[PDB]
């Protein structure tokens, strides 16, 4: 879902 | 500390990203493909940017999340205004992608939007907002979004944050040394802008929402993610 921001953030 | 959060915002401005014009005469969908482009890559440089402010990483994973979430097109906006603000008639999208107020005619529903960023760069030129007020407004964008509790002390921790952003804009407008009275007076214009910007990001996401909708464009990755919602 916020697949790829979680990404980023994390 | 106003100061150092100004300095911290200061360091933090994401980079600027190039892009070009296509070699071909521009056509509805070639616009759209610039500009998402475009805004997919300064998405990936907005969450940095987001990264730096201080406390932001102190807040809960939802929190980051549902404040980028809610906020990412009026910050490709109001970076988009203040690249343009002294070039009347233009939205400077980046370097090499100068668009004229006409182009907009291009693709259908986007005229009004483009009208609507240049009448808010206008009044920003006509305040001559200044470049730390700038890194403020920016930043109090990012954290002034609707919360309502969601379902998962964060909350303390955003509006301390928010807080310490909106003292940093009125020590930086302190600076003018003007009356009291118009040191008000432009705090208020300067936030009351902030409606017209979250105005036309509700037109540019709508935008989107619908061209997506029309497979008008194609959208990739870190935008596609974010307007699925
Ligand atoms: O797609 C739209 N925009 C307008 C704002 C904007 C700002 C950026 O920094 C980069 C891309 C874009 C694209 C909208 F639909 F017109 F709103």
């Amino acid at each position: 879902r916020h697949k790829i921001l979680h990404r980023l953030l994390q | 500390s106003p100061e150092q959060l100004v300095l911290t915002l200061l360091e933090a401005e994401p980079p600027h990203v190039l892009i070009s014009r296509p070699s071909a005469p521009f056509t509805e969908a070639s616009m759209m493909m610039s500009l998402t482009k475009l805004a997919d890559k300064e998405l990936v440089h907005m969450i940095s940017w987001a990264k730096k402010i201080p406390g932001f990483v102190e807040l809960s994973l939802f929190d980051q999340v549902r404040l980028l979430e809610s906020c990412w097109m009026e910050v490709l906006m109001m970076g988009l205004m203040w690249r343009s603000i002294d070039h009347p008639g233009k939205l400077i999208f980046a370097p090499d992608l100068v668009l004229d107020r006409d182009e907009g005619k291009c693709v259908e529903g986007i005229l009004e939007i483009f009208d609507m960023l240049l009448a808010t760069t206008s009044r920003f030129r006509e305040l001559k907002l200044q470049h730390k007020e700038y890194l403020c407004v920016k930043a109090m964008i990012l954290l002034n979004s609707s919360m309502y509790p969601l379902v998962t002390d964060s909350s303390r921790k955003l509006a301390h944050l928010l807080n310490a952003v909106t003292d940093a804009l009125v020590w930086v407008i302190a600076k003018s040394g003007i009356s009291s009275q118009q040191q008000s007076m432009r705090l208020a214009n300067l936030l009351m802008l902030l409606s017209h910007v979250r105005h036309a990001s509700n037109k540019g996401m709508e935008h989107l929402l619908n061209m997506k909708c029309k497979n008008v464009v194609p959208v990739y990755d870190l935008l596609l993610e974010m307007l699925n919602a």
